[PDB]
């Protein structure tokens, strides 16, 4: 049958703490393989299965710099966010960040993902077509614009046609 | 270690040759590659991207192909231009997925296109100083793209490279070399010797 | 129009010595900014990659030590120390952080590093008047201008006709040649070539000026050497047209 | 294998 790839990407700012608290999960069929949690001692992304147990030291080591360089991200866009719809400082908002891939039997395709969520709402999502963004309210149109200005689709959907499909057809070969 | 090499540090065309600068480069991952052009007495300039393997970028008549199989990304073009005249670096994107800002640029190629000389009439003239002085220079001019220009042995007696004026309004261009001394013994008859001069020049009185 | 401003443009620098660059960002759709060398044998290698106010880094290459930071959402600065080798400062920007969004490159910022500051010489230039036999020849005339005796070797020569700078019938070295070239910090020369029909040199009113624009030091130098303080300095040669 | 640090900031 069909399979799918999805990482979902969280940060939460905290009240008295202002260390947001990022999280990282990896699931192929909906089962969790890999996981990253900022709020870990010296915190790497870590197998959850088996069969990632032979991906080799400098996959963990390369991933492990993106989660730290992705907390910046979540970060500054939160804090963005605040500006855009105009709410204060040492609150509680969550950003949520999905994306990966659905291939069908033959290993090809079938639809992408980039989908963005601010404080449980859906903020701005990447349409099937993989070049527009459907964007909910007027804060989500400022970014929209940068975004189909600066050709953001297309980047994304480098990695939904590219990456992801073939690391999505690696795990189903490593895990039987 | 991550790397980019351009196999090439100069080509010399005429105008509508066939053109190719090779690019390859040492990257795991999924970077983004690129062409950018320093066109002369400018700062570089992007000139196209490519993201994917087998897409091909293009801009301006010059196309490359993401080839990750050969990890080469060779810049090519049918017909060049004296206006292709330039600098033309190969970028790697940052590969790590750490996206730190980082391109790593390869040597760089230059490119010089030369103009096809319809009615070549190469000679070499003397001009004297307009201050006047017993001061002169000798202007080597009309010669063919295909004729080159080498130094001196004696290091008293300077010589700069050909150089191509273009007189718009008469559709006009014209190749020329200069070679001047202070030696007294310097001579225009024999000045360009130690270059491969035509058989056909004049060299008047 | 244009998306950055640099200063200096260009900057005398003694061996050992310090320089602060600036970088201003005149449109906020590019607000990722970078820094790049590029060497004297035409190298370019990313220095720095700086998005938030407040960012400071540090980073050594041959020929220079370097700090920068990101003063403003509009500001970038480099100070370039210990400066061993010449090089140019671009600054960029870019809509993204530069694995995919391409780099706008500035006008960049020359550094010419010279041991000894009474090697600093202005050129001397010559206009040589087109030969009776290129205009029997041909019904054309080409003048040629030297600048001889300079350094370093920055200068920019530009032709001038009746008060008006001219491109067409115009070819100028791409690059200066080293008059003693052993001599490690020998002084340079540039030929241009200015060339018209025959018909234009033929006529007295028509006035041609070779204009050499010669990079050196400032009035916030000292000097004392008898022969004149070499400053940034206009020098040109003339000549006028013969009927002749 | 997640995404890259993300090219643009909303």
């Amino acid at each position: 049958g069909p399979h799918s790839m999805r990482y979902y990407e969280t940060a939460t700012s905290r009240r008295g703490l202002g260390e947001p608290r990022y999280t990282s999960v990896g699931y192929v069929d909906d089962k969790e393989f890999v996981r990253f949690d900022s709020d870990a001692e010296n915190p790497r992304y870590e197998p959850q299965v088996p069969w990632m147990e032979q991906e080799g030291p400098e996959y963990w080591e390369r991933i492990t710099q993106v989660a730290k360089g992705q907390e910046q991200w979540f970060r500054v866009n939160l804090r963005t966010l605040l500006g855009y719809y105009n709410q204060s400082a040492g609150g509680t908002h969550t950003l949520q960040w999905m994306y990966g891939c659905d291939v069908g039997s033959d290993g090809r395709l079938l639809r992408g993902y980039e989908q963005f969520a601010y404080d449980g709402c859906d903020y701005i999502a990447l349409n099937e077509d993989l070049r527009t963004w459907t964007a909910a309210d007027m804060a989500a149109q400022i970014t929209r614009r940068k975004w189909e200005q600066a050709g953001a689709a297309e980047y994304y959907r480098a990695y939904l046609e590219g990456e992801c499909v073939e690391w999505l057809h690696r795990y189903l070969k490593n895990g039987n | 270690m991550d790397s980019v090499t351009q196999t090439e540090g100069q080509v010399a065309l005429s105008e509508e040759d066939f053109l190719t600068i090779h690019c390859n480069y040492s990257a795991s991952g999924y970077p983004a590659l690129f062409w950018y052009v320093q066109y002369p007495g400018e700062g570089p300039q992007f000139l196209f991207r490519a993201s994917r393997d087998k897409e091909k970028g293009s801009s301006r008549g010059f196309e490359a192909t993401y080839n990750k199989e050969t990890t080469s990304f060779h810049l090519q073009k049918a017909s060049v231009q004296e206006s292709d005249s330039a600098v033309y670096y190969c970028a790697l994107g940052d590969p790590t997925g750490a996206n730190t800002g980082k391109l790593t640029f390869g040597h760089g190629t230059i490119l010089r296109v030369h103009p096809n000389i319809q009615n070549p009439d190469p000679a070499v003239y003397q001009l004297r100083d307009s201050k006047s002085s017993d001061k002169s220079v000798c202007l080597f001019t009309d010669f063919d793209s295909q004729t080159n220009v080498s130094q001196s042995k004696d290091s008293d007696v300077y010589i700069t490279d050909k150089c191509v004026l273009d007189m718009r309004s008469m559709d006009f261009k014209s190749n020329s070399a200069v070679a001047w001394s202070n030696k007294s013994d310097f001579a225009c008859a024999n000045a360009f010797n130690n270059s491969i001069i035509p058989e056909d020049t004049f060299f008047p009185s | 129009m244009t998306l950055l401003e640099q200063n200096p443009r260009w900057r005398l620098v003694p061996r050992g010595q310090a320089v602060n660059l600036r970088c201003i960002l005149k449109n906020s759709q590019y607000p990722w900014m970078s820094w790049y060398q590029q060497d004297l044998q035409k190298q370019l290698q990313w220095l720095f990659t700086l998005r938030s106010p407040g960012d400071k880094e540090v980073k050594s290459l041959p020929g220079a030590d370097y700090l920068a930071t990101r003063v403003t959402d509009t500001e970038l600065r480099l100070q370039v120390a210990n400066m061993s080798q010449g090089r140019t400062l671009y600054c960029t920007c870019s809509a993204g952080r530069g694995g995919y969004a391409e780099q706008f490159f500035g006008p960049g910022t020359r550094l010419t590093v010279l041991e000894d500051l009474k090697n600093v010489f202005p050129p001397e230039v010559a206009v040589f008047e087109p030969s009776e036999a290129e205009i029997s020849h041909t019904q054309k005339a080409t003048l040629v201008c030297l600048a001889t005796g300079f350094y370093p070797d920055h200068v920019e020569l530009s032709w001038w006709v009746n008060g008006k700078e001219v491109h067409s019938g115009v070819c100028t070295d791409p690059q200066p040649l080293k008059e003693q070239p052993a001599l490690n910090d020998s002084r340079y020369a540039l030929s241009s070539r200015l060339r018209v029909s025959a018909t234009f040199w033929q006529n007295p009113r028509n006035h041609f000026r070779c204009q050499v624009q010669f990079y050196g030091l400032s009035e916030n130098d000292e000097w004392t050497q008898d022969r004149a303080k070499p400053v940034t300095q206009i020098v040109s040669a003339e000549a006028w047209g013969r009927a002749d | 294998h997640p995404g890259s640090v993300n090219e643009f900031d909303f």
